[PDB]
């Protein structure tokens, strides 16, 4: 599976940019697609979502009307045009695929981003905690607190976690507060009840230091955390 | 002739076990069914709040 | 030369040995127990996307996502809470006339008149679905097929045979022989050691998949078997044939306890099944109903009447919240 | 001012009424008990089978009127809106009467050829777009007919006269131009369906299936000469009772108007008997 | 009332939409099953069209595409899946001329015939039948008569008569003569009419199914 991003470059405020994601490993078509920011200096914001079929897109409240996103499935390719560039738009864009049914894995592989830098009634998740030291071989929690509960009447309680390590992309670590992705240890497990979640990690490792981050997929926007950081 | 004597090995090997008398195994069955009249849905309609359906 | 003469003497051993240990008549042993009445159930969902006839369906364990197959040449995978498509396999052979759900969740498999068993995995990534196996060896028709676990599948095909595969290499480990018709049912115990068949010839015959022997013979039909299925203490079964009429059979005792017959009931069984309980046994007609037993007293309890065809399917639930039939009219039905 | 007339209406309608009324429940037992499937064409027949029947059903309302020597009795609006009601089937037991003969034309003029598309799924679409429409002509005339004044003066289905009302007189001239488009919309589709089905009697001939072909063709004439030989009478005739009734008569020729519009509805209502017999 | 569910339904709204234009296509082919006395012509029948367990054979003639099912490689309880055909568009059924003297064979033919054209889910559905093999028919005459199989039979012992002879006796074998018809053809080697007479056969099945469609048969 691949997942590969460009267009990004210098460019002057009100300007415009293209940016493609070129995807090659899977079913494209079958798979809807999302693009997420992570400024320099900071943690990540959401900022459009288009379905399979294309008959449903949602943009964030921060770049509507001068984003536009849009995909050409026969060449498997996904596009994002931009236009009247701010300096709040200065970041690294990420190009992540979700496939929703019952039982899935959504937010499962992202990319590895195109930086971009031009010249000079929502849910609010709450990571207290922003810095972490630990030593290999103990446990570990980490907490997240929502402003509104995420249980729903299905029975469902929607909050993915997320871990970024040090110059790489992020990677899926747990979907709906119990379940375990593919690919990852036992060590890691999740709980919490409605307004506040918990993520525990049992004999510590090496490469399990970077930075952990709550989600919530209950109702769009999405929203992401300050992010936690956790090293030695 | 040809494939014969398979039958007889096996008609020999049908017989010579045991049998519990048909007493026993009606008195198991309605054991099993009393036992689990609780927890059978379809036996016992169900408070509305806990069907799915 | 006389070999032909110690079977039957042979023979009618066996056939005054279970007649001493026929003492109770059961339906003499339950004419106290409590009856239960009558029955009422009610449709609550209807899948609806199919083409064509539908030949068959399996429940999965968690008792929410089901599959179906029929004959435009697909095999659909539905959540029963919503009446939502999961997926939709399309087959290369519109002639299938079984299914099966594996208990974990990442496998089907399906077969029929082309006489392969084709395995398809769901859980893959590149977001397909995917077959893995084509097993092949039989020359006569896939009538059923049923896992054991991710890597041990049993079938059965009208040449009079039925088969124990390993998925990995695509080889019979093992192979069953002894019916002398096309093979048209199977069943699994609970433990997954001991199955049964149910065959052409009248006959239905207990199996040891560890070995490959038959260890038992079961008669009493006048007509072909078609269905058939195991109590849930694994300790008895029953049996579906084209008479219209079922039976119970004991395994211990080696007789038959109790025939469900009606007089106004003169066509062919297609299907059967039990509760989670094991007191009323469920059974499809091609009176386009189906029709609910008391498995213990051999009353009818109930009747199940929304299809406009023959009824070739039907199963129950884990859980036992539910029941799904289906029907030649292209129809699934949920009923609780 | 006639009497003569007031036997033939109940002479009529009587027997009318039980021959549509036995015909159209045998039709709706058919195409719901038997016939649990249904196409489009067995869709728009059932609608018209129902139409026709709740029409018989208030067809009774009429011998009481008839044989009281014109009473005035159930009501005063009841009467009113009865026969809006009557015209209210009439008509859409005329609009599913030219969507079956094209359906009916499309489908027999395409083996290999692909001429259209359609399904039995968005029929019953039409169908109800045509019974919640009706009433949109329905209520309009309740409301245009009943709370803008009052004429009673124990009558009921009488001869009326226009120039206080002049809003009715421009909808019937509607709904005479929308027949007789439907008209032409029929007959050169059961013509057509006659055309090219009578050739392929003599051309595909030495063969089994040609004695069909041919019974077909002078049953879609049928088809047609029955619809014509009800609906035509009326419908042109109307063009001298919307008008000259809207205008200056007597006593003699505005007598003779309603007189004839009698005979010619009790014509144009056969028609709701001999629909369920087309077998 | 819903959440992120949403998304699983607009996905089944894409399966349900891919499965109508797999039925809207799967209805404009012609499915056929081909059956015949023991390997009488049941292969040369499908050379002369060019293209374990049934043989499906796909081909295609003036804009119409054919599927011809053989499942002579079956041999199993015909009563057990010969209603997975029940709706299909027509049998043929191939029979030889020169298995009279060979050995009776015609007598079985016959019998397979009238228990298929008899069948409870065949009411419907029309036969082709083809008789060929009438070149050594030809041959089979001279030196062998016809009443070697047909005992009754008392005419003239030549082509034009015994093949008459021989269609009436195939062809009286339907009881229900008002619902199906049967279409019989002698085969030529060259000039392939052996496909347009099933074309001709086909297109006047499915213009007598249109008619009874529309309630004016
Ligand atoms: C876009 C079209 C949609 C199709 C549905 C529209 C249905 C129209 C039903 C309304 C009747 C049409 C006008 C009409 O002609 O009927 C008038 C009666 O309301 C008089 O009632 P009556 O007094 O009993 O008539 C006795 C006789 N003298 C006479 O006037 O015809």
């Amino acid at each position: 599976v691949q997942l590969v991003e460009s267009g990004g470059g210098l460019v002057q405020p009100g300007g415009s940019r293209k940016l493609s994601c070129s995807a090659s490993g899977f079913a494209f078509s079958s798979f809807g697609m999302h693009w997420v920011r992570q400024a320099p200096e900071k943690g990540l914001e959401w900022v459009a979502y288009i379905s399979s079929g294309s008959g449903t897109i949602y943009y964030a409240d921060t770049v509507k009307g001068r984003f536009t996103i849009s995909r050409d499935d026969p060449k498997n390719t996904l596009f994002l045009q931009m236009t009247s560039l701010r300096s709040e738009d200065t970041a690294m864009y990420y190009c992540v695929r979700s496939i929703y049914y019952y039982g899935s894995s959504p937010f499962d592989f992202w990319g590895q981003g195109t930086t971009l830098t031009v010249s000079s009634s929502d849910i609010v998740m709450t990571q207290a905690t922003s810095s972490v030291p630990v030593t290999p071989g103990e446990s570990v929690s980490i907490s997240c607190r929502s402003s509104k509960s995420l249980l729903h009447s299905n029975g469902n309680t929607y909050l993915y976690w997320f871990l970024q390590r040090p110059g790489q992309s992020p990677q899926l670590l747990i979907y709906r507060m119990s379940n375990l992705a593919s690919g990852v240890p036992d060590r890691f497990s999740g709980s919490g009840s409605g307004t506040a979640f918990t993520l525990t990690i049992s004999r510590l490792e090496a490469e399990d230091v970077g930075v952990y981050y709550c989600m919530q997929h209950l109702e769009y926007p999405l929203t992401f955390g300050a992010g936690t950081k956790l090293e030695l | 002739i040809a494939q014969a004597r398979k039958l007889v090995e096996q008609l020999k090997m049908e017989a010579n076990i045991d049998r519990i008398k048909v007493s026993k195994a009606a008195a198991d069955l309605m054991a099993y069914c009393e036992a689990h009249a609780k927890e059978d849905p379809l036996l016992t309609p169900v408070p509305a709040s806990e069907n799915p359906f | 030369d006389q070999l032909r003469q110690e079977a039957e003497q042979l023979k009618n051993q066996i056939r005054d040995a279970r007649k001493a240990c026929a003492d109770a008549t059961l339906s003499q042993i339950t004419n106290n127990i409590d009856p239960v009445g009558r029955i009422q159930m009610r449709t609550r969902r209807t899948l609806r996307g199919h083409l064509a006839k539908i030949y068959a369906m399996h429940w999965g364990t968690d008792s929410r996502l089901l599959v179906s197959a029929s004959q435009d040449g697909k095999l659909i995978i539905w959540d029963s809470y919503t009446t939502n498509k999961v997926h939709a396999i399309p087959l290369r052979s519109s002639w299938v006339m079984t299914c099966a759900y594996a208990p974990s969740g990442n496998y089907v498999a399906c077969g029929g008149l082309d006489n392969i068993c084709s395995i398809y995995n769901l859980k893959t990534r590149e977001g397909n679905v995917r077959v893995s196996r084509e097993l092949a060896g039989h020359t006569g028709y896939l009538s059923c097929c049923r896992f054991l676990d991710d890597n041990q599948i049993v079938t059965s095909s009208g040449d009079t045979t039925c088969a124990l595969w390993d998925i990995e290499t695509g080889q019979q480990t093992t192979t069953f022989t002894g019916h002398t018709g096309d093979v048209m049912s199977l069943s699994l115990a609970p433990d997954t050691r001991l199955f049964v068949s149910g065959a052409c010839d009248a006959s239905a015959k207990l199996w040891d998949v560890r070995e490959g022997m038959c260890r038992q013979t079961f008669t009493g039909h006048e007509s072909d078997i078609n269905a058939i299925c195991f109590f849930p203490n694994g300790n008895a079964f029953a049996t579906g044939s084209d008479d219209a009429t079922c039976r119970l059979f004991d395994l211990r005792a080696d007789q038959e306890l109790m025939t469900y017959s009606h007089d106004n009931i003169i066509c062919g069984i297609t299907s059967v099944s039990f509760s989670k309980s094991g007191r009323l046994l469920l059974a499809g007609y091609d009176d386009f109903n189906c029709n609910v037993w008391d498995a213990l007293k051999a009353d009818r309890a109930g009747v199940l009447a929304g299809h406009d065809n023959r009824v070739s399917c039907l199963g129950v639930t884990d859980d036992g919240m539910a029941v799904a039939t289906g029907s030649w009219d292209s129809f699934l039905k949920i009923w609780n | 001012d006639e009497k003569l007339l007031s036997t033939v209406l109940t002479t009529s309608y009587s027997v009318i009424f039980i021959v549509g009324l036995v015909g159209n429940i045998i039709a709706l037992y058919v195409f719901l008990g038997i016939h649990r499937k249904r196409n489009s064409i067995q869709i728009y027949l059932l609608n018209v089978a129902i139409a026709d029947l709740l029409l018989i059903f208030c067809l009774p309302f009429r011998i009481m009127y008839h044989i009281n020597q014109n009473k005035w009795t159930l009501g005063v609006i009841l009467c009113k809106v009865v026969g809006t009601l009557f015209y209210m089937n009439m008509y859409i037991s005329i609009i599913l009467l030219g969507f079956i003969s094209l359906d009916r034309y499309i489908k027999i003029n395409r083996s290999i050829q692909q001429r259209k598309a359609i399904t039995t799924k968005q029929s019953i679409y039409v169908c109800c777009i045509v019974w919640m429409l009706a009433l949109g002509g329905f209520l309009t005339m309740i409301i245009l007919t009943l709370k803008k004044g009052g004429h009673n003066s124990t009558m009921c289905f009488h001869y009326r006269d226009k120039h206080n009302a002049k809003g009715e007189a421009i909808f019937n001239f509607i709904l005479v131009v929308m027949f007789w488009l439907i008209f032409l919309l029929i007959i050169l589709s059961y013509i057509k369906i006659g055309k090219n089905l009578l050739r392929i009697s003599k051309r595909r001939s030495k063969f089994p299936n040609s004695g069909k072909y041919a019974t077909t063709a002078r049953n879609s004439f049928i088809v047609l000469i029955i619809f014509t030989i009800c609906f035509v009478p009326y419908h042109a005739f109307r063009f001298i009772y919307i008008s000259s009734q809207l205008n200056v008569s007597s006593c003699y020729w505005k007598e003779i108007v309603h007189k004839t519009n009698e005979i010619m509805l009790v014509l144009s209502s056969f028609n709701s008997c001999l629909d369920p017999v087309m077998y | 009332l819903s959440a992120e569910d949403k998304a699983a339904v607009e996905r089944s709204k894409m399966i349900d939409r891919n499965l109508r234009e797999d039925g809207e296509k799967a209805a404009r082919e012609v499915k056929l099953l081909l059956l015949g006395a023991g390997e009488s012509g049941k292969s040369t029948i499908v050379k002369q069209m060019k293209i374990t367990g049934i043989v499906e054979t796909h081909f295609t003639f003036k804009d119409l595409h054919f599927k011809m099912f053989d499942v002579g490689a079956q041999r199993s309880e015909r009563k057990k899946w010969i209603h997975c055909f029940e709706g299909v568009t027509a049998i043929i059924f191939c029979v030889a001329l020169s298995d009279y003297d060979l050995v009776n064979r015609m007598h079985e033919s016959m019998k397979l015939f009238d228990s298929i054209c008899n069948n409870k889910w065949f009411t419907d559905t029309s036969i082709i039948l083809f008789l060929n093999k009438k070149d050594l028919f030809e041959e089979k005459i001279k030196k062998s008569p016809l009443t070697i199989c047909y005992p009754e039979y008392a005419g003239s012992n030549t082509y034009e008569e015994a093949a008459a002879y021989i269609q009436c006796q195939f062809e009286d074998l339907n009881k229900r003569k008002d619902t199906k018809e049967i279409y019989t053809h002698f085969t030529c080697s060259t000039d392939t009419k052996n496909v347009q007479f099933v074309f001709d056969a086909v297109t006047d099945v499915i213009i007598k199914n249109n008619l009874k469609d529309c309630g004016l048969f």
